[PDB]
């Protein structure tokens, strides 16, 4: 269309944050120092996957509401192409309107990422059975992303904001059960013209 | 007499009557060897100017009049349409030498082919018709199209340094 | 830079190609004494000085070619960055010393080894560096040093690699890594009995194979990529197709999943397992037939193969 | 009598994925990675660049209201009268802008890393599917040369606007997941065609 | 007299495509790939080398300021007088340059690969059509020798300038999409009698 | 039980006062030979191919179909049979697309109707009667 | 020309007996493997610097690796890391296996994965020593057999 929706998303981290490293060379280079590296850029920043978290949040809440929304989290499941999340994030037939970025941090790894030590306390004897060192992202670290909706509808900002409140409720990535990833979001959207750069 | 093996690196096309020749004749061999003599400025190139001076696919035995037309492939260019023989095939070279005066000149021609190659067929400047020599030497010496007083035989004599093309059309026997 | 003299920034030659030559004593244009001494020319401000010297003020660096020196010479009173001096001894010294703003690096040229070495040692003792002359950029990816005979030295044997833009220096860890990668690529090229003699199978009729393959083609278990890889593994023999269908049908003990695509429908778990073993037995009965019969079986579902 | 050589250097701000095109190379790579990258035989990364520029210019010029055709729907032909039809080619007339592939400066061991990607069940929060995909690291630089023959006045402006659109949207695959967000730098140079005739 | 022999060795930096002309082998190949590469019976790949050189010299010589033809443009028959008509030939006269087909030094089973190409919609951003076309890999070295009879002084320079124009523009097909950005190493020799 | 080397001895390097060259190839036995990967490409393909070896209204309808470029010379040339028309008409059930050329200038159901009309027209089409009318479309 | 490699593990592709083989063509015309290279390389790495195992049967090894894979002592992760350490040489794999088997005097733990199943402590120590002896015998074999053993368990 002639308009596009830009949602600038700013994350402030409230709890410790972990998202594990996925590059095999970087992870294997970090296993000689930490047992759980943070997913990190080659420009020494931190990136978090964001499209899957928003899609999982919206699918859980819209399945709870009773809408006809598919579950693309099941093993090799195919999206049907008629859901609202299928229109937003994508389907096998057509791509999604929302173009979610990675959550690149505003700070370099030496300023927000710290190396911590977790243990396994035995139930009797209260001793350290196992001990592992993992990397984490500190509290107060700021991340930025831009969600880009190509064909905006009236319910695109509301569902993205509801999914962001669900991500604030449950956590963004990594060890969500132990208390990691509890964050907060600021949203500054703007409907920009598609022919803006031409001039 | 020069026995030899001509291996085709690039395909060649000789139109006939739009029929095509499955194998090159000795006419194109004589014309191309004459260009070898002329461009290196051998005197025997003058002998190539006259019509008469009197000096086959390959089983090691050469074929006789199964090769067949299946060797022909239709080729469509930018706007052109023609057919050509595919390459990668050994052909017969028999340059019959009957005088001792031009035998060394013909051997020099053959040496220039053995260094670089020889072009037989249409679109010589486009790269069509490359023929590498594979074996050659010197030995002691109906089947082809023979002129006898019939089938139409068309051969041409494009004289260089006069800018004249004339395509002689005569009648002869069938091999 | 100066190549041994061509000094690009142009390619001006001082006493090759595309040059503005300036001859000395003691192309597109030849500049000599027309312009006399004390006068400047443009091309990079060029000024000549009498010897008994070319001075190019460029954007980066002010170059001075001296020429042969015999008698008090004539030197610029500005700023010199490079001083190209001939050597074939005290006359060159003060010619250097009596010049204001002593140059960054001097260059010795046109002489033997012993005289150039003696003058070079005399200039390092004056605390001015020398260069003694006699392309892809090169990258040390190395990491210990030594001090033998007043050179900082490292015993290293390695590999030089040449790409289109750079030449790198690597150690044995890189060669071990690429050797392991190429060994993994070489061993993943062959299976022991591909394209070999035809090799304990269930048997089933042709019409039942048609029915089962059509039913598992409607729902998405037997798909076009599945039939494609099945035909490609059938082309390399019978045991290869056996290994492929055993790999596809293999239920992982840790996760309880197989490599079949899940069916599109509302089937429960037992029925999905029945469809999976139906696909396994149907394709196992399909490996029994001849190659043309299996091609006529599978062209009706995957027209490519 | 004139060309407009544009030298484009592009730096990846996000991890970049483009897909392997060659079938033989892909099935060589499907034994280790489920999603290899487009690579040369000189071990360098390849990105298609003409289609991204054409799609960016077609989307922006259709949104502005100009009569630019869509060569993106199924088997549709260029009409031959648009600005994009003249710039990137129609069926009759060839393309004025000869767009080069985005060749990386580094090879595969420097900038290409294989990666673990997941599919997680929405309930029970467990990793359900796993696959390996190669991707290009952040900070990697790529070089392209766009040669415009018979240059009009607006060709630099339209190419720079298309490059800003590729900055905002992305280049390559997995664009919805955050892959391929890049930054372009343009060094244009007006060129006489007879420079080689020295 | 003397003859000029120019050996060109050709390294492709970008992929290369040249469509197959043989109708029999095209229809034999059009059940697996839709754009087959121009190949031989020896399973080698050859490129049309002549019209690229002639077109390079024709555009450059027309834009520098001399009198040349256009050629390959409907009924643009050659004039017979210009530099290109002397070098690469004309209709009434004959060519002085015998420019070979660019034969590759390797076979087709090591440098020619099937490849996927797409067409993607602009609103849905999904793959609307696909097609399989073969292409020549990067770093594959092609080899040709061109032969010039009766050379001028501005012959090696003109062939060199046209070669550099080919390294800019490209050779073969799909030139605008990035295919065919190659480089040339040139070696020249002048041969005579005996 | 002899040994022959089919690897190029060109590109020979020097290390430890030793001539050497690292290679990655295949050891073959029937003599024992060292063949490069290329020998293995020739064999695989070789055997893989070896394995492969084992009147008014209808004329008005082509008159209307030629103007919208659904029936181009690229169609009637391949026409000059029922299996080919069935393959061209075959809508793929996964993407919903036929192999016909789209019309120029039309709703989706209309374009489906002219696809069906082209199928019916080329299904309705002696060999000499086939040789007429198509000659006017080249 | 003399091959300095034993022609084992020799696959059967049609009437073409086959082996994927990586190595060096030394023109001294000998064809040696990477091991000769390392013994060459360390040679110069001590020369230029100067100028300035138990036995187990192949049936017993695959039976023991199958048994330890069933009780998850020898995991896929463990077989993979042993393969990368074995590709770096015999000494690196010896040091890695010695590190894994090493009983820490403070904690009393080994780096092996604990067995799955009801076992007594003595039998657990016997299983740990069985894994140690089996992989220690796997260092002794050449690389092509140690992959053909380990391909069945970690593809
Ligand atoms: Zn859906
Ligand atoms: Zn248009
Ligand atoms: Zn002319």
């Amino acid at each position: 269309a002639k308009t596009m929706k830009k949602i600038y998303v700013t994350m402030k981290t409230l709890s410790p944050l972990y998202t594990g490293e996925v590059r095999r060379e970087d992870k294997e280079a970090a296993q000689k120092r930490v047992n759980f590296p943070v997913r990190k850029t080659a420009t020494n920043k931190v990136l978090i996957p964001f499209k899957g978290a928003l899609r999982s949040a919206l699918e859980i809440m819209l399945k709870a509401k009773g809408e006809n929304v598919c579950d693309t989290g099941e093993s090799r499941a195919r999206p049907c192409g008629r859901c609202v999340t299928c229109s937003l994030f994508g389907s096998m037939g057509r791509a999604g309107r929302a173009s979610v970025d990675f959550l690149i941090s505003n700070d370099t790894k030496e300023q927000i990422v710290r190396e911590s030590t977790h243990l396994r306390i035995e139930r009797q004897t209260k001793s350290a059975s196992d001990t592992f060192k993992g990397e984490e992202v500190i509290e107060g670290a700021t991340f930025t992303a831009t969600i880009t909706i190509s064909n905006p509808q009236e319910k695109d900002l509301s569902l993205i904001q509801s999914a962001l409140k669900f991500i604030e409720e449950n956590g963004i990535g990594g060890w969500l059960n132990k208390g990691y990833g509890r964050v907060s979001f600021e949203v500054k959207s703007e409907d920009v013209a598609t022919d803006r750069f031409l001039k | 007499e020069i026995k030899g093996i001509l291996e085709s690196i690039t395909g060649f096309s000789i139109p006939l009557d739009g029929e095509y020749a499955l194998y090159p004749a000795g006419r194109h061999l004589r014309g191309a060897i004459g260009y070898i003599a002329f461009n290196l400025d051998l005197p025997i190139s003058s002998k190539f100017l006259d019509f008469d001076f009197d000096d086959l696919p390959i089983c090691g035995k050469i074929f006789y009049p199964i090769y067949g037309s299946s060797v022909l492939r239709n080729i469509m260019a930018r706007g052109l349409s023609y057919k050509e023989v595919i390459e990668g095939k050994k052909y017969r070279l028999s340059i019959i030498v009957k005088d001792e005066k031009y035998l060394n000149e013909m051997e020099a021609i053959i040496r220039y082919i053995l260094s670089y190659g020889i072009y037989l067929g249409n679109k010589v400047s486009k790269g069509y018709g490359k023929f590498k020599i594979k074996e050659y030497s010197i030995v002691d010496i109906l089947l082809s199209d023979a002129i006898i007083d019939e089938k139409d035989i068309v051969f041409s004599k494009k004289e260089i340094s006069s800018s004249k093309f004339e395509i002689i059309r005569k009648r002869g026997k069938a091999k | 830079m100066i190549k041994f003299f061509l000094l690009e920034t142009a390619k001006i030659l001082i006493d090759i190609g595309k040059a503005d030559i300036c001859i000395l004593t003691h192309v597109n244009k030849i500049i000599s004494t027309e312009i006399d001494d004390r006068n400047t020319i443009e091309l990079t401000k060029i000024t000549f000085y009498n010897n008994s010297s070319v001075f190019i003020e460029t954007h980066n660096g002010n170059y001075l070619f001296s020429g042969d020196i015999g008698y008090p010479p004539d030197m610029p009173d500005g700023n010199v960055d490079y001083l190209i001096l001939e050597s074939t001894q005290d006359e060159l010294i003060d010619y250097i010393e009596r010049l204001k703003y002593t140059p960054y690096k001097v260059f010795l040229v046109h002489g033997e080894k012993e005289q150039r070495e003696i003058l070079a040692k005399r200039i390092i003792s004056k605390k001015i560096r020398v260069e003694l002359p006699e392309k892809k950029v090169v990258l040390n990816i190395n990491t210990n040093m030594c001090n033998f005979a007043s050179y900082r030295l490292m015993p290293f044997s390695g590999f030089i690699v040449e790409k289109d833009d750079r030449i790198e220096i690597n150690d044995k860890n890189w060669f071990d890594m690429i050797w392991n990668e190429e060994y993994n690529k070489m061993r993943s090229q062959i299976v022991a009995e591909d394209f070999s003699t035809d090799q304990a199978l269930p048997d089933m009729s042709h019409d039942k194979i048609i029915e089962n393959i059509e039913y598992l083609f409607n729902i998405k278990i037997l798909s076009k990529n599945r039939i494609k890889e099945f035909w490609e593994e059938f082309c390399k023999g019978q045991k290869a197709a056996i290994k492929y269908i055993t790999q596809v049908h293999r239920k992982n003990p840790n996760t309880g999943r197989r490599n079949w695509n899940p069916p599109e429908g509302d089937f429960t778990d037992n029925e999905i397992e029945k469809l999976y073993e139906t696909a396994y037995n149907t394709l196992l009965s399909l490996i029994k037939y001849d190659k043309n019969k299996v091609y006529n079986i599978l062209i009706n579902f995957n027209p490519k193969l």
